[PDB]
Parts: structure tokens; sequence; C-alpha cells
RNA sequence: CGGUAAUACGGAGGGCGCGAGCGUUACCCGGAUUCACUGGGCGUAAAGGGCGUGUAGGCGGCCUGGGGCGUCCCAUGUGAAAGA
RNA sequence: AACCGGAUUAGAUACCCGGGUAGUCCACGCCCUAAACGAUGCGCGCUAGGUCUCUGGGUCUCCUGGGGGCCGAAGCUAACGCGU
């Protein structure tokens, strides 16, 4: 069985971008969907859309990358330089609203899951709530 | 300055030694050979020749580099048809990064030529006469096209970025843009402006380079007759 | 225009019949204190020539450092081999709190306030290399904005 | 008990003129005139490229010796600046500048730091009407630093003030020359000090 | 370091560092990301159990609904004085 | 193996040669070690290819599963190397 679907999705994306794949499919789950909504909304991916692979529902994540570069290693700079699962099973991480970090001195995001929905660290701070620290993206 | 029906020559190459990164330019596998997508080629050809005309009518130098036994004489003639320097016999380690040092060898070439046009050739002993004889011979073997490079080229044209990758490494490193004729065995990521097609098969190389030089001279307004290289087809 | 400061010089003897025969290694930083640094490592049979080569290589291989008020846009770690370098921005009135090696590099970058830790292997060469790559990876709010614009 | 001994030798060991001698650090006898090399037998020898530690050490000494202070009070003042709000670098300087002996020197009451220290020690200094004999007394802004009228008739005070006529004073200070008054208007800024000292190097000497 | 030129021993001249103190021993934390929660590892450096089956425990795919135990928020009482 | 001889050798408590008991084999019961090695725990998911091979299936230049090999993308590693 898949042990942690979210780490699996984070990683599907990580690997996918490391070889500069146009898209990548991840098994559909509402919570995953709500994550991809934050990635999209924050400009980390081009977007996502629901799809059916051999009858089973998935999410096509369309990733984005920077400009093709100069002399050797023309490979573009990454948009998602770093994706890390934080609160995994068997070691859970919940933060109060004053425990919510500042990711990359501002330039990254910390996806929280709050009782008021899946927020970024900014969204969840200005909403005045904390919750489970899902992952760093930056 | 274009072509459409050139599907009559250049369809595909390289049965199954492909670079997977070339997959974006492949049409299908017909009779166990990779056939290159025809329309894709002309797309990359527009984007490549645009850069060519721009760089040409600006006045830039282009290094034409090809060592394939298929492309030797073609590179020679088409590079002479333009005012561009070429590399024909062997691409030497450092021709770009050691360009100073390699340039010193062209100074020796010119020096021995000018001492061979002077009456002093027989002023020196018979044995040194044979020695310097050999020096001029091989110098004029390797640097016959590299001769006229005064500074580092503003562009590079290669006919197999796989076999000539030692050059592309140096053009990359010094940030010189790289134009390439690359078939299915090549890594397209390293080529800045690519023309996908057979690196082998003289028939198509003569077309591609002839048209390219034509566009070159058309940028500067020196309109030229058909290329003398068509008689190298047979 | 260009200020250079030297990191280390070493003896690096090599063996041969009859005895040893040594090269000389020189690590040199070159910076303008304006956000441009460069690192070069030369080898030569005499100390000075090796230092020369190191400076010449330092002017190649240059790095544009995005200073924000004499400090850094964001904190980064970088692993070079077994050497990890940790850079963290510092409010003014802090100084360069760094090892000998990254102190030299950061100073010639123009960084006047930064917090630093060397970790893992503390090798000077890898610690330098790791500092440089760390600086190559800095990104401005402008740069991130223009990366996620689309 | 502060450093007491030959001073124009530290002028040399620092490499910069130290005006602790007061006058004669101006007349070409300072021994920084025609003897800029440090003291000792090996002074005229070629000095080795100092260590990174050596640099911050000589900078801290260069400042410490300038104000004429033990290491103890020096470091306690520094840690005070490290705790206080604001730039540690300039806060420290404002604090050293706030020493009553240093103010006395700075107000031109004394030729030198040391002389200012003795003048304070012997109670010749008034602060807001009160005698204060501690060279370490922290002057606040708005404090009137006067001369005890007991000593106003003394020839050393009239001697120095005589040369203070028309001499200009620091932008954070002001003095009345006849009534031998003076006032600490505000703390000096970095730019208010000409101190040939890099503060960052000192801060960086205490990070270790 | 010292087995004949010792900046390492002993003295002297000189210099550096602190200064009514200055060094030494002991002990505690630090450097030590060297017990690694933050923050380490196990092919050859120390480290994969000789192999399996399986008990306890750990961990758990997609949808919906109840609850609200963990989780998060608000108010409130408490958190003595000193110390900070 | 041990042991009895013959040689070799400075010696020969050995390598070499002639013998030879346990044991090596069977039954049943003990013993529980090992360079018991991939010096690499198990399960799942993701990440270029090319080539040799064992064995299924297919509309059988080939496509598609499951094993066993060799090169090698991205990446990892101190390096050697690892690399569906
Ligand atoms: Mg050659
Ligand atoms: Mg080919
Ligand atoms: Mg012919
Ligand atoms: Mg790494
Ligand atoms: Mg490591
Ligand atoms: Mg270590
Ligand atoms: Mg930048
Ligand atoms: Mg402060
Ligand atoms: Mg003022
Ligand atoms: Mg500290
Ligand atoms: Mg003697
Ligand atoms: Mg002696
Ligand atoms: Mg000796
Ligand atoms: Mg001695
Ligand atoms: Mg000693
Ligand atoms: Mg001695
Ligand atoms: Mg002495
Ligand atoms: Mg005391
Ligand atoms: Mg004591
Ligand atoms: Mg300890
Ligand atoms: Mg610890
Ligand atoms: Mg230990
Ligand atoms: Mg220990
Ligand atoms: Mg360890
Ligand atoms: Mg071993
Ligand atoms: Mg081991
Ligand atoms: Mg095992
Ligand atoms: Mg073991
Ligand atoms: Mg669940
Ligand atoms: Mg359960
Ligand atoms: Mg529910
Ligand atoms: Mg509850
Ligand atoms: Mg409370
Ligand atoms: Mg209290
Ligand atoms: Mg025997
Ligand atoms: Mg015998
Ligand atoms: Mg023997
Ligand atoms: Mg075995
Ligand atoms: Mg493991
Ligand atoms: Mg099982
Ligand atoms: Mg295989
Ligand atoms: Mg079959
Ligand atoms: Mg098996
Ligand atoms: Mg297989
Ligand atoms: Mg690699
Ligand atoms: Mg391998
Ligand atoms: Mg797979
Ligand atoms: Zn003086």
């Amino acid at each position: 069985m898949l042990t942690d679907p979210i780490a699996d999705m984070l990683t599907r994306i990580r690997n996918a971008t490391r070889v500069y794949k146009e898209s990548t499919d991840v098994p559909a789950s509402r919570f995953k969907e709500e994550i991809l909504r934050i990635l999209a909304r924050e400009g980390f991916i081009k977007g996502y859309e629901r799809v059916d692979v051999d009858g089973k529902p998935y999410l096509r994540v369309y990733l984005k990358y920077g400009p093709r570069r100069q002399g050797p290693d023309p490979r573009p700079e990454q948009v998602i330089h770093h994706i890390r699962r934080i609160s995994k099973p068997g070691r859970r991480v919940y933060v109060g609203v004053k425990e919510i970090p500042r990711v990359r001195r501002g330039l990254g995001i910390a996806i929280l899951s709050t009782s008021k929905g899946v927020l970024t660290d900014r969204e969840a701070r200005k909403l005045g709530v904390g919750g489970e620290l899902i992952c760093e993206v930056w | 300055v274009k072509e459409l029906l050139e599907a009559g020559v250049h369809f595909g190459h390289e049965r199954k030694r492909w670079n997977p990164k070339f997959a974006r330019y492949i049409y299908a596998e017909r009779n166990g050979i990779h056939i290159i997508d025809l329309q894709k080629t002309m797309e990359e050809l527009e984007r490549t020749f645009r850069f060519i005309e721009d760089l040409a009518m600006r006045g830039g130098t282009i290094l034409f580099v090809g060592t394939k036994k298929q492309a030797q004489d073609i590179v020679r003639m088409e590079a002479e048809r333009a005012g561009m320097p070429y590399v024909n016999q062997r691409w030497l380690g450092g021709m770009l990064t050691n360009f100073k040092t390699i340039s010193q060898r062209v100074h020796r070439l010119e020096e021995l030529e000018a001492l061979f046009a002077s009456p002093e050739i027989e002023e020196r002993p018979k044995k040194e006469q044979v020695r310097l004889k050999h020096e001029l011979e091989r110098l004029q073997k390797y640097l016959s096209g590299f001769r006229l490079l005064k500074r580092l080229p503003d562009a590079i044209f290669v006919v197999d970025p796989t076999k000539e990758a030692i050059a592309v490494r140096e053009a990359r490193k010094l940030f010189i843009p790289v134009i390439a004729l690359a078939d299915t065995d090549s890594d397209p990521d390293l080529v800045d402006y690519i023309i996908p097609g057979n690196d082998d098969a003289i028939r198509s190389i003569q077309l591609i380079l002839s048209r390219a030089v034509d566009l070159i001279i058309q940028a500067r307004g020196g309109v030229v007759e058909p290329s003398p290289s068509y008689a190298l087809v047979q | 225009d260009f200020e250079e400061k030297m990191i280390l010089i070493r003896r690096t003897a090599r063996m041969q019949a009859g005895g040893r025969r040594f090269r000389f290694g020189a690590l040199v930083v070159v910076g303008d204190r304006q956000g441009r640094v460069g690192l070069g490592f030369g080898k030569a049979p005499e100390v000075p020539l090796a230092v020369q080569k190191a400076g010449y290589y330092a002017r190649r291989n240059m790095v544009e450092v995005p200073l924000q008020n004499g400090t850094i846009p964001h904190e980064i770690e970088v692993e070079f081999g077994a050497s990890k370098i940790v850079l963290k921005p510092a409010a003014p009135g802090t100084g360069v709190i760094a090892g000998a090696v990254p102190r030299a590099i950061l100073e010639l970058a123009g960084v006047t306030d930064i917090l630093t830790k060397e970790l893992g292997s503390r090798n000077p060469i890898n610690i330098a290399y790791a500092t440089m790559e760390a600086l190559r990876q800095l990104r401005t709010k402008a740069d991130v904005e223009r990366l996620r614009k689309g | 008990g502060r450093y007491i001994g030959p001073v124009c030798r530290l002028c040399r060991r620092e490499g910069v003129k130290l005006y602790l001698k007061g006058e004669r650090c101006y007349s070409p006898k300072c021994a920084m005139e025609r003897r800029p090399y440090p003291p000792g037998q090996h002074g005229q020898k070629r000095a080795r490229r100092p260590s990174d530690y050596a640099v911050r050490l000589r900078e801290k000494q260069k400042l410490r010796r300038i104000y004429g202070i033990s290491e103890r009070q020096f470091r306690n003042l520094f840690e005070e600046a490290s705790k206080k709000k604001g730039v540690t670098g300039s806060v420290f300087l404002g604090l050293l500048e706030s020493r009553l002996d240093n103010v006395v020197y700075r107000l031109g009451f004394a030729v030198s730091r040391r002389q200012a220290r003795q003048l304070v020690r012997h109670g010749h200094i008034t602060v807001n009407g009160r005698r204060v004999d501690l060279p370490s007394y922290r002057v606040r802004p708005g404090d009137e630093i006067a001369v005890a009228e007991k000593s106003r008739n003394l020839e050393l005070i009239r001697q120095n003030l005589e040369a203070m006529k028309g001499r200009k004073v620091g932008p954070w200070l002001s003095l009345d020359v006849e009534g031998m008054k003076g006032k600490f208007l505000r703390l000096p800024d970095r730019e208010d000090l000409a101190l040939p000292v890099n503060e960052q190097l000192v801060i960086e000497f205490y990070s270790r």
C-alpha cells in the first residue's frame, strides 16, 4: 500500500521536475487536490486538472520551469527548487499560530492544514489559525 | 531562401541508437529506423536561419566545423563560399579555450609561408629545408580553414554535435552560441539553434549548408550563383 | 577596482625516484565589495606564480551576489561533498560572524553582517567551494516573483 | 589602576598617532614623527602579514588605548552596547564618548585624556552644580559640565581655556569659555567621531 | 622541542597580554551536527539481525456522514515574592 | 586431522612422497557458529535509455509481464563506484 500519499505526490512532482517533464500524474485525493490548488495559486505549477488513467482518477500537474540558460548546463533554473514533507505519519507536526514559520525569509511557503482549510503560512497567519504543517515549498 | 519538398532527401536516420532527448523531433519508427518529423525540422529551420541572417548582416564570424568523412569537402567549399573559417581535418583540443595558443600556430604558418616565398628557402641547409617543408605541409593541412579566425567566433556551425562534441563543449564554456545539424543520436539540449536531420547522407548536408551559406551572403547583398558543391554529390 | 585576499597556500609534494618534488597550491578570493566575488585556485612550482594563477582564475568564475543592505536575502545551506555551509542574514550592528574562509569570501563580496556555520568536513577548499555555490543560489524577491509570474 | 607609563610608544605600536600625550603629539616630537615603527629591538624589521585575529586584536587595542581604559570596563561597556537597542558599533562609541574624563578632554578642559582623568579624580569638575570625582561617570544629554570655582583661579585651567578661545567644539558639545561651563547636548554619531578605528573589527574580535 | 648556530630547555635584553591582581589544578557547559528532536549514520570507514514465520507495538488507499479524543482559535483563572 | 615412516632443510614439530585413525556416508537425537557476502533488512511509490539472456503471453521486424547480466540519463558517493 502507499504509505504517505502526500509525500508520494510531493515526490512525484519533485522527480518529475528534476527531468523537466511537462506533466505528471498523481492519484486523485481531495486533500491532494486542495494542495495543488495552493501550488497553482502561488505560481509553483502551471496548474493541474482531473483526468482518468485506465478508469482511475488522477491529477495531471503541469509544472513550470525558468529560462533555458547560458554556457554549459543550459538546463533551466527550477521554479520548485525545494519540496519537503514536514509532518509525516509516525511523527506529526502541528503548529500554533505563533509557531508558524517564515519560509525562506519570506520567498517560500509553508502549506498548513487548518481547521479552516488548507492555507499557506501567510493565509493561515492572517486568518489567525494554526494546524498541521504539511510541507515546505520554495 | 527556404524549401518545402525536401522530404525528398532528408527523411530520417540512425536506426535505434537514439538519444531519448531527441524524441521531440521524431515522427515514427519506419522499417526499424527513426524518421524525423518533417514539419518540426522547418520550424527549427526558421528559428535557426533568423539568427543566422541577423548575425550575418550584423557582420559576425561563424566557425563552420565538420570532420565527418561525409562532410569534409562540403564544409571546405561552403565555408569558402562564405567569408567564414572552417575546421576540416581534426578539431584540436583548445581551438576555442586555448585560442591564443592555437593562434600562435597560425603565426608560425604565416611566418613559414612568407619565408617560402622569399629567396631564403635555399639559404638554409637541405635538412632544415625538409623539416620546415613538413611544418608548412601539416600546418596547411589542419589550419587551412582555421586560418582567417582573427578573434573568437561570434557563432559556431557543427554538422554532428555528437562527434564534434569536443568543440561544442568549448563553445558552451565560452558562451558561443552553437548551431548544429543533429540527427537522432544527438542531445538537442546542448544545441542553441538546431536543425534536426541526418548527420550522414551527403545529399542532405549539401542542401542544408548550401542554403545556409546562401542566406549568409544574401544578408550582405552579394547574390551568388549555384554552389559549386553540387558536383560532390556523386 | 579589484581587491584580492588569500585563503591558503600548501606544499602538496609528489613522489619521484630520487626524492620528492612539490607543487604549490594557492586559494585566492577577488572581490569588489560591490556584490561581485570570484574564487581561484592555482598550482605552480613556486609560491608566487601559483598565487598569480589563483588570482587570474578568481577573475574568471565570477559571482553576482544580491546584497540587501550589506546582508543576504534569505538563509541557505549548501552541501559540497562532505562540507556543509550555513549562511543566515544578519541585522546591522552584527558583523561577519563566519569561519576564516567564508569570512574572507563574504567580506570581499561586500557582506558586512552575516551569520554562518561550517558543518561536516571543515576542509578549506570544500568550504570555499561550498560558500561560492551558496552565493550562486541566492535569489531576490524580484527573481522569485519573475520565476512564478508566467 | 589604569595604564601608567610611556605612552608615545603605543603611538608607535598601533601605527597611528595616539593623542594621549596631549600636546607634543602635535609638535614634531611625538616620536610618531621620524619614528613610525613599533617599539623594541625588532621594530625596524619587516613585519609579517598579520593573522585575521591579529587585525581585530590591534584594532581593539588601538581603540582601548585611545580612551585610556582597563580591559574590564572596556568589555563591560561593550556588552552593555550589545544588549542595548541600536547598532552595537556606534552605541559603544557613544558610550565611551560619554565618560566624564573623555568629555572633560573633549570640552578642551584638559590637554589630554590622562590629564582629564586626573582633573576629574581631584574633584575639579562640576556636573550640574555637583562635584564628581569619578572619571567613569556617565554624562547624560543636558548635563552641565563646569569647573569648580575653587579651581577656576588655578593657572592650569586658565592656561588651557586661554588656548580654547575661539577654538571650535564638537557638534554634540558646547561650552562657555569665561564662566568655564560646558554642556553635553546629545550623543555623538559615527560621523561625529574622527576615530581612526574600525568598529566592525572590534565587534568581530568579541564574536570569538 | 634538546644528540653543537635551539625564536620550544635555562638566563638576559626586548616584546605581547592582563593588572591588585596574574597564573595553575579540579569540576560544569561550549566548541561536539562526537547520542544528531532541532541535527548523524550502517556496500568497502564503527554499524543490516544467518534465514523465515509471526505475537505485542508502530504505521494505514479512495468517497460520504456523525462525533469532536489529538489538533487549532477566543475568553478566563493560575503561573507567589526575588531573580531574568 | 591426529599419528607412523621417507625426503627436503641450518633445523622441518611444514610445504613434497609412502601409509593411516577419527571423520567424510546412513538412521535418530544434539550442537546454532561462518568471508552464514550483494560484506548492501523488508514493503510500496517515482525517476532516460541501450544490450545479452531465462521463462510466460500476444495482433510474434516486434509488443507486453516475471527473473538473471552488462553499459549508462538524472541523481548520489570521500572516492571506488551505485545507477527501474
Ligand atoms: Mg589532433
Ligand atoms: Mg550519426
Ligand atoms: Mg568527385
Ligand atoms: Mg550534495
Ligand atoms: Mg554526506
Ligand atoms: Mg569530522
Ligand atoms: Mg541574482
Ligand atoms: Mg546592540
Ligand atoms: Mg548631537
Ligand atoms: Mg558568540
Ligand atoms: Mg656552544
Ligand atoms: Mg648555541
Ligand atoms: Mg641541530
Ligand atoms: Mg627563547
Ligand atoms: Mg613554549
Ligand atoms: Mg627560554
Ligand atoms: Mg623580560
Ligand atoms: Mg578592580
Ligand atoms: Mg583566579
Ligand atoms: Mg568538554
Ligand atoms: Mg550537542
Ligand atoms: Mg562519539
Ligand atoms: Mg564523545
Ligand atoms: Mg557520524
Ligand atoms: Mg578491513
Ligand atoms: Mg564494515
Ligand atoms: Mg543479509
Ligand atoms: Mg554481520
Ligand atoms: Mg487515512
Ligand atoms: Mg489505527
Ligand atoms: Mg467528518
Ligand atoms: Mg476538542
Ligand atoms: Mg493563560
Ligand atoms: Mg516574577
Ligand atoms: Mg614427516
Ligand atoms: Mg630428517
Ligand atoms: Mg633453510
Ligand atoms: Mg554462503
Ligand atoms: Mg537502511
Ligand atoms: Mg509479505
Ligand atoms: Mg536490463
Ligand atoms: Mg512468443
Ligand atoms: Mg531467484
Ligand atoms: Mg529485466
Ligand atoms: Mg553524472
Ligand atoms: Mg554500473
Ligand atoms: Mg516504473
Ligand atoms: Zn604621541
